[PDB]
This record gives structure tokens, sequence and C-alpha cells, in this order.
RNA sequence: UGUUCACCCACUAAUAGGGAACGUGAGCUGGGUUUAGACCGUCGUGAGACAGGUUAGUUUUACCCUACUGAUGAUGUGUUGU
RNA sequence: GAAUGGAUGAACGAGAUUCCCACUGUCCCUACCUACUAUCCAGCGAAACCACAGCCAAGGGAACGGGCUUGGCGGAAUCAG
RNA sequence: CCUCUGGCAUGUUGGAACAAUGUAGGUAAGGGAAGUCGGCAAGCCGGAUCCGUAACUUCGGGAUAAGGAUUGGCUCUAAGG
RNA sequence: UGGAGCCGCCGCAGGUGCAGAUCUUGGUGGUAGUAGCAAAUAUUCAAACGAGAACUUUGAAGGCCGAAGUGGAGAAGGGUU
């Protein structure tokens, strides 16, 4: 419902974009109740949000 | 390729703002501010262009 | 917000403007 | 409060009004003249048709630059438009008037809108910046609406 | 001051109520004059514009450089099915004009003619002429109608006939038939009305109205083009590139003291969808439709005495944006007004056509029935298959 | 040629003369008159002047009423359609 | 008309003129396509201007009238130009 | 010009059609400036390699003067530590 | 309608009567539901929240800025944004 705070916190913890933060669309409330990191870090170690891989740029 | 910033507030390319790149154990590159290169002393004769030896520059 | 000031004086018609001139 | 054209039989007549309603006065007056005189269920069906763009509202007095439509030949006019915010707000006001008739103990499906009046409200001032450093007014013109239903069947 | 360089007027002052046509069907404004010496006949017919093709024919006028040569001609195919007569109407000459007196419809009116009387055939209950058709099988009703025929025979001076097209035998989408008054010009009023009574509830083909190599008139509404500018509309001169407000406009309307904008000043507005009557179009051939004695007879449309092929005037893939002509047709030299699928009135000539160019006979030699849906290069299916050979789809 | 005028080449049946706020800049252009910058010639001690010559010099607004071009329409025909 | 400088003059010039080669819608002579507008609609929504307001011919007038006089005549509400 | 890291929702709104006149791009048979105060705008040429390059001149230039030929892919050869 | 002061006569006095002054202040109309919300290519589908979703969020797809950026940080300035 409102996950800009959680996406910004996940970007700050994962040290990535928030282009690569994949907040789980099925379990929305289980991320929305995590108002901070060390709760979003618990979501990381549970694996509910995943670092998206880099968009490929080939060289062959 | 990590485009990194300063760690101070002087945002100009002044002689007091010379940096060098350094790799850290955190696996990221950072600026370290270089000390200014001092020079060896010159003789009191005034006729030799070279600088003295044995003195730390 | 403050009261808006009066519309400036646009030096629009005069010797400089060729958009409309009278007989001279 | 007082209304204009007080009803002859207040036992079988209900009342409903609304003040400082941020609508457009001209669209509200035209849809009020379109809704005036109908039955309440036909009036709600007409306002739902205005919302769904099935039946229109003819603009008879405030018709400056108003495009023509085919649906205004039901009324016998050329201009016609579909004021959605006006239709929704004086659909909520008919809902309030039906609730007031239910509170008074009136028959619901025998109500005819006897009187409706749309007045102007105090304008809501804002600004717009135009050329050569000038600021002009940008004024919302809201409306006061008041209406009376009467058991006429 | 005056105009420096004199120039003719852009546009015609006769054609300038340039409004959209209030009528869709081409209306006859002037029928030919009648004299009681020639037999009775129709003076107009109503057909639909099908398409365009070539005609290679033999030129037979002396004195020209093109004497005894072969030219191509742009022609119009107009599919003209035989119409149905469903009524008559009489006219009397008044000092205020030419007033209708009595209209007598037929007993059995077809549903295509009944569609014209309704704006919505679906929601209608099809109740037209239900108390009028009962005025035929009774004694008093037929007596009153015969008294009306006798009153028309006594008092009417101009007799027109009510005929409608047949939409069953046409490839068009619509089914609402077009009705039309056609003035019967011929002998006396009594013989005229007796012949119209005989031709009531009957079929009128094309050969009973028009014949070979006749100079006729074309009446129809222009292909509509919409709200066009004055450059596309009146063909005025374009302003140069350096203009600020526009270069496809009229620069000066007129003077100060009154030359405020008149009917003669060109403006931007409706181009197309105008009623037009154009005279002196030559009929090259009145064709014959698809008739069956054992199977289909496709040969009699486009096969001449020099071609001797088995072709019809339908192109390869049919006519573009029209359909396929299965009925008898006419073929007019030139181009007629209107787009495809357009209703079109063929009228007999108002002027005594006594010219060599008007009375020159026409002998066809080659009717080009190639594919008009692009750059066609074959005349018929069997010629195309005999040239191409076996394809993959065989 | 900015030209109004003018003269010349060619075609043509003929290349007649004019008006409408010296028709027509909320139609265009700005060519030369007629701002402010400059150069030359004459006059003036000078600032400056010169229907003397040259050069570069912002061409504003219609959505209002009428007129016109197009389009819905309107009054009577009881209502509609042909 | 001669340092209120005269004459010549290579290179240079978003300086001012004339001709030629190629080139092109500048034109003969215009046509078509695309994107954004303009059109209609949901919402929001001003400003200049305004004696009253607005159909013309002639006459006279303060010497070019929407109004006065004599004629022509005039028919609701509007939309895009 | 396209893509990766990073960033965003197309810049004070959207929906339906594709009228005129516009704004910005283009394309036009034949002629090539006959248009216009005036080649204004638009259009031609354009990179690189190999030739070749006039008058004049301050001998430095003009000069990329002017004017020609070639240019893709694949498979090789020879040379350059 | 209103809720708390007011008038006639004899005399005195004045900051004593508005239709204009491109009058001063305040308010409101026609224009007008009109001009306009058109500079920098672009959005679409499903779900969550809610009375309410084209603009919020999440997922997916297609795009743009293209490392002299529509990225990451400072100075002047703003002062809690
Ligand atoms: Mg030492
Ligand atoms: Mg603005
Ligand atoms: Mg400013
Ligand atoms: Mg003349
Ligand atoms: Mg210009
Ligand atoms: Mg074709
Ligand atoms: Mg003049
Ligand atoms: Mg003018
Ligand atoms: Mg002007
Ligand atoms: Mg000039
Ligand atoms: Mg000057
Ligand atoms: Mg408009
Ligand atoms: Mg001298
Ligand atoms: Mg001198
Ligand atoms: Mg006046
Ligand atoms: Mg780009
Ligand atoms: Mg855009
Ligand atoms: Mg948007
Ligand atoms: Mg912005
Ligand atoms: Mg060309
Ligand atoms: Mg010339
Ligand atoms: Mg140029
Ligand atoms: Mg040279
Ligand atoms: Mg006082
Ligand atoms: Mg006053
Ligand atoms: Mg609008
Ligand atoms: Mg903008
Ligand atoms: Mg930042
Ligand atoms: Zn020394």
């Amino acid at each position: 419902s409102m996950l800009r705070l959680q996406k910004r916190l996940a970007s700050s913890v994962l040290r990535c974009g928030k282009k690569k933060v994949w907040l789980d669309p099925n379990e929305t409330n289980e991320i929305a109740n995590a108002n901070s990191r060390q709760q979003i870090r618990k979501l990381i170690k549970d694996g509910l949000i995943i670092r998206k891989p880099v968009t490929v740029h080939s060289r062959a | 390729v990590q485009r990194l910033t300063y760690r101070r507030r002087l945002s100009y390319n002044t002689a007091s703002n010379k940096t060098r790149l350094s790799r850290t154990p955190g696996n990221r590159i950072v600026y370290l501010y270089t000390k200014k290169v001092g020079k060896a002393p010159k003789s009191a004769c005034g006729v030799c262009p070279g600088r003295l030896r044995g003195v730390r520059a | 917000d403050p009261v808006p000031y009066q519309p400036p004086f646009l030096c629009q018609w005069g010797r400089h403007q060729p958009a409309w001139k009278p007989l001279m | 409060v007082r209304y204009s054209l007080d009803p002859e039989n207040p036992t079988k007549s209900c009342k409903s009004r609304g003040s400082n309603l941020r609508v457009h006065f001209k669209n509200t007056r035209e849809t009020a003249q379109a809704i005036k005189g109908m039955h309440i269920r036909k009036a709600t069906k007409y306002l739902k048709d205005v919302t769904l763009k099935k039946q229109c509202v003819p603009f008879r007095r405030y018709n400056g630059g108003v495009g023509r439509c085919a649906q205004a030949k039901q009324w016998g006019w050329t201009q016609g438009r579909w004021p959605k915010k006006s239709a929704e707000f004086l659909l909520h006001m008919l809902k309030n008037a039906e609730s007031n008739a239910e509170l008074k103990g009136l028959d619901v499906d025998s109500l005819v809108i006897e009187h409706i009046q749309v007045n102007k409200a105090p304008k809501m001032r804002r600004r717009t910046y135009r050329a050569h450093g000038r600021i002009n007014p940008y004024m919302s013109s809201p409306c006061h609406i008041e209406m009376i239903l009467t058991e006429k069947e | 001051s005056h105009r420096k360089f004199s120039a003719p007027r852009h546009g015609s002052l006769g054609f300038l109520p340039r409004k959209r046509s209030s009528r869709h069907r081409g209306k006859v404004k002037s029928f030919p004059k009648d004299d009681p010496s020639k037999p009775v006949h129709l003076t107009a017919f109503l057909g639909y514009k099908a398409g365009m093709t070539h005609i290679v024919r033999e030129v037979d006028r002396p004195g020209s450089k093109v004497n005894k040569k072969e030219v191509v001609e742009a022609v119009t195919i107009v599919e003209t099915p035989p119409m149905v007569v469903v009524g008559i109407v009489g006219y009397v000459e008044t000092p205020r004009g030419l007033r209708t007196f009595k209209t007598v419809f037929a007993e059995h009116i077809s549903d295509e003619c009944k569609r014209r009387f309704y704006k919505n055939w679906h929601k209608s209950k099809k109740k037209a002429f239900t108390k009028y058709c009962k005025k035929w099988q009774d004694d008093a009703g037929k007596r009153q109608l015969d008294k009306d025929f006798s009153s028309m025979k006594k008092y009417c001076q101009v007799i027109r006939v009510l005929a409608h097209t047949q939409m069953r035998l046409l490839p068009l989408r619509q089914k609402k038939a077009h009705l039309m008054e056609i003035q019967v010009n011929g002998g006396t009023v009594a013989e005229k009305l007796d012949w119209a009574r005989e031709r009531l509830e009957q079929q009128v083909p094309v050969s009973q109205v028009f014949g070979q190599d006749e100079m006729i008139d074309v009446i129809g509404v222009t292909k509509g083009k919409g709200y066009k500018g004055v450059t596309s509309r009146w063909h005025t001169k374009k302003l140069p590139r350096k203009t600020h407000r526009g270069l496809r406009k009229v620069a000066c309307i007129g003077a100060w003291h009154p030359a405020r904008v008149a009917f003669s000043v060109a403006r931007a507005g409706q181009k197309g969808y105008h009623h037009r009557t154009e005279i002196n179009k030559k009929i090259y051939k009145i064709g014959q439709g698809y008739l069956i004695k054992d199977g289909k007879l496709i040969k009699n449309n486009a096969s001449t005495d020099y071609d001797l092929s088995d072709k019809s005037i339908n192109p390869l893939g049919g006519f573009v944006h029209y359909g396929e002509v299965t009925n008898d047709f006419v073929m007019l030299k030139g181009c007629v007004v209107g787009t495809k699928k357009r209703v079109l009135t063929l009228r007999k000539s108002l002027l005594v056509q006594t010219k060599r160019r008007a009375l020159e006979k026409i002998d066809l030699k080659f009717i080009d029935t190639t594919s008009k849906f692009g750059h066609g290069r074959f005349q018929t299916v069997e010629e195309k298959k005999a040239f191409m050979g076996p394809l993959k789809k065989d």
C-alpha cells in the first residue's frame, strides 16, 4: 500500500539502486509492517525481497 | 565502475584538495587526500641548481 | 502571499518599435 | 434556515440543501433546470445517464461556445454537454433528500422535485501568472443548492 | 487605385451556394419538353456508379488526324438494374406554378419501396399502405380510384411515374430503395395515362428508356471532401513563404468603403457534396446482365465482335470499393460526378443533339477488364493462369 | 529601378484608361522615405543641418458585435415520413 | 584629393553589391504524408475591451452615419472559420 | 547514435476523431531563380585514401583552391616486436 | 424588517446636496464556461489500501536521460524545507 520507505531502506541496506530491490507483491503486509532496517534485514535473511540481477550487456 | 565523491567540503580542484585513489577492505574505492610534496633545501651559495643530499625532503 | 505589484510599464510603443507608426 | 418558494403542504414535502459546494455555477444551474420537474427515480436515472454520457443536459442560457450533440433533440435544443461533477453532487443531494423523506415518513417512489434553486457562493480566489510579469485572478465560482421534493402522484 | 494586372475570376458565381446537398439522390430539375407526335416513353432512369475502365474503339470522323485510328477512352460503368413502377402522379399548370394534383400508388408495393417511408425499419411495425392496399379488391374502392384516374385524365397536363430501384440484385450494403418521379413525355394525356396504368406494377429495363450512342445528361451529388480551405476550394493563388499568419489564405478581401465581404469573395468552407448536372455524355454500350439458359452467360458483357473472348466488365477482383456487377449496365464516355456506390440519374437531353460529335456512331473493339486494384497486367483468370503456369497452390 | 512613372525584348485578337480613406500592414513584405549606430561630399569656429548618396536597423492583439463562407436549427402545416 | 591622409594591395570578414556552374516548390502550380495544436468531451478556468449597443443605399450634418430623414427591409438560440 | 550502473514518468491534465488555417519536419514528374528589393528560406557538396590544383601575392599563403577515381562483405598474402 | 435613540419651530455655525474629472476606495457583470491547461518521443496490464484509482504503492512489459546525464556529492543562497 505504501512501500517507498521500505524500498528506500532496502536500497540503502543492499547498497543497490531500488531499481534492483524486488519487494514481494504477494506478501505486501509482511514488508509494510517492517518500518525499519534490522526488520527489512530480517526480510533479507528470510528471502522475501531479492536483489534483482544486472541487466545483461553482452560482449560476444 | 564506482563514481565516488569527496569526504570534505572543499569542492574545487585547489592545491589543498589533491586526492589519490585507494582500495579499501570494504571492496570499494575511496579518495585519500595527499600531502603536499615538499622539496629538499637549497644551498646558501646560490650557484648550484641541485638540492642537498642526506636531508629528508 | 504578498500583494502583487502593479503591471510594469512596458516601453512598447515609441521610436524604437516599427510595429505601428503614425505619419511622420 | 429559509428557502425561496416555501411549500404549500409541508407534511408531504421534504427539503434538502447544500452550501459552499465547489462546483461550477453554470453547469449546476443547467443540470438543475434539466432535473427540475421530474420524478425522483427518473431524475436519478437521468443523472446516471449524464454520468455515463447516455443522456445529456441542454445548455439553454449559458451556451457560449458550447458544442452541439445529437442527444439534445430529446429536449428540443442544439447545444448539449454532460456535467459529471454537477450530476454527481446533485445526485448525492437527491440521496440526502430521499433520506430526509424516509426520516419524515414519506412515500419514496411518489416524490417529484417541486422547487430547485442554484445560487452563487463566495468565490475562491487563486492566481495565474501571465505574460510580462502580470498576475490575474483565477476564481472558483461555487454554488449554493437548495431543493424541495413533494408527494405528487 | 485600380488593379495593376487584370486577371479572370477564381471560381464561378453561378455555383456559389456551396452548401452540403439537402438531397442525396440526384434530382431532375428539368425534364425534356413533350409534343403529341412521338410515342410515350420514360425520359430518365436511375443507376448506381460502379467503376471506371478503358474503351478501345474505332474513330470514324473525317478531316481529323485521328481519322480511321484507335483511341482509348475513360468510361463510367453504371450498374442499372430494371426499376419497378409502383405509382403515378399528375400535375396541373397553375399561375403560381406546376402543382401536383393526385398521386396513385400501386396495390402490391415491395418491401424495398416500403423501407423508404421509414427512418427505422427495425423498430417499425411495417404498417405502411395497409389501409390503402384494401382499396383495390372491393367495388367502391376501385370505383373511387377509377374516378380519380378519370379526374387525372381530364385535368392533369403533366404526368410523372413513380419508379423505385431494386436493391435485391445489387452488391451494396443498403436495402432502402430509391424512389423517383420520371416524367412520361409522349402523346396525349389519355394515352399517356393509359400507358402508365399498363406499366403499373411492372418492370422497366434500360433499353426501354435509353438506346445506343445517345448523348444524355448526368445528375448526381459530388463526392464529399469536407471543410476545405480557400486554396483547395476556389483554386486561388497561394501567398508566398514569407507570410506570417498563413500562406493558404486569401490576402485581401476587398476595399474599405463598401467592399465588405460579398458572395463574390472567395472563402474557406464546404468543398464537395454538391448537386451537379453535367450534359452531353455519350452512351457507348447498354450492357446485358447475367442470364441463364443452361448455365451462366458471362460472355455478353464485355465480349465485342473484335475481341470474341469470354470476359465480363467485372475486373479481376471485382470493382474497387463497389462490388461485382451482375445486372445490366450502361457505359458512358468520360467521368461522371460522384464516388463509388453513388446513386446517379441518367436524363434524356434537353437540347436537339444535331452535331457530328454528338451523332457519331460507336463501334467497340476492346474492353479493358484488367485488375483495377493496383497495376493490373492480365485481362482474365484463364489468361493469367495460362501465362503464369502451375503455382504452389495447386 | 524600392519605385508610382519610364524604356526595352518577345508573345498576342488586344496588350485601353481609371475608382473604391491616393482600395487592400489585427492580409503579407519592409525595398526606400522617416528614430537611435556609422562613412563620404557641401555649409557652419562649433554642437550640428542637408526631398545629397550609401549601410545595418523587433511590423503587436480578434476569443467580442456586424458582414460573409460553411453547420445545427427556429416559427406555422395536429405529429412524422416520402 | 594627399596623416581633416591619397593610391595600390596578399590573407582575412555572421560587412555591402554584380555575374556564372551545379542545385533545389522561390516560382510555373500546386499536391500529399507525419507529430503537436486547433474541433468535441471529464475537470479547472482568466484577460484586453465595454455611452447604449450593433443589417445597408442616398441626402444633409462638424463637409466618409449603427442611430436623424426617405427608401431597401428586418424572424428565436448558436457552432467552426 | 545505442546499451550497463544510477534516475524518471514525458515535465500546471487525460479521452474520442484526424476539418480548415497554423507550428516543426519531409517528399514532388518537366523547367531550373523565369518568384522576390535581394538565391530570403530551402536545396547541392561534405569523412577518408590516391592523383591534381590557376590567377595573384607581403613568397608565409591562396588551398580542403577548382576538377576526377575509390569506399560493402568474405577469403587470403606480404611487411611492421 | 429592525432593535434604541429621534424630530418640528425660532436663531447660530459648517468639512452641507455629485453623473462625469483616462476621479480615489470597495464590490460585481457582458466577454465567458470563452482564450487556454500543445517546448524536451510513452505509456500499458494485474493486485494492495479506500467510500472513491489514469496520476499512491507493488509486480511485469515497453521506453527515455546515455557517465560534458533526467546519476552520485559540495560552494553561494534557502532555514527545517
Ligand atoms: Mg642526513
Ligand atoms: Mg501563464
Ligand atoms: Mg519575471
Ligand atoms: Mg484594369
Ligand atoms: Mg515575417
Ligand atoms: Mg487503380
Ligand atoms: Mg491608401
Ligand atoms: Mg486593414
Ligand atoms: Mg501590421
Ligand atoms: Mg528599410
Ligand atoms: Mg539613422
Ligand atoms: Mg475556439
Ligand atoms: Mg579638401
Ligand atoms: Mg577629405
Ligand atoms: Mg458609429
Ligand atoms: Mg536522444
Ligand atoms: Mg509528449
Ligand atoms: Mg502524464
Ligand atoms: Mg516542471
Ligand atoms: Mg520538381
Ligand atoms: Mg527577377
Ligand atoms: Mg542561405
Ligand atoms: Mg579562391
Ligand atoms: Mg464639522
Ligand atoms: Mg458616484
Ligand atoms: Mg475550449
Ligand atoms: Mg508547458
Ligand atoms: Mg542526492
Ligand atoms: Zn653549491
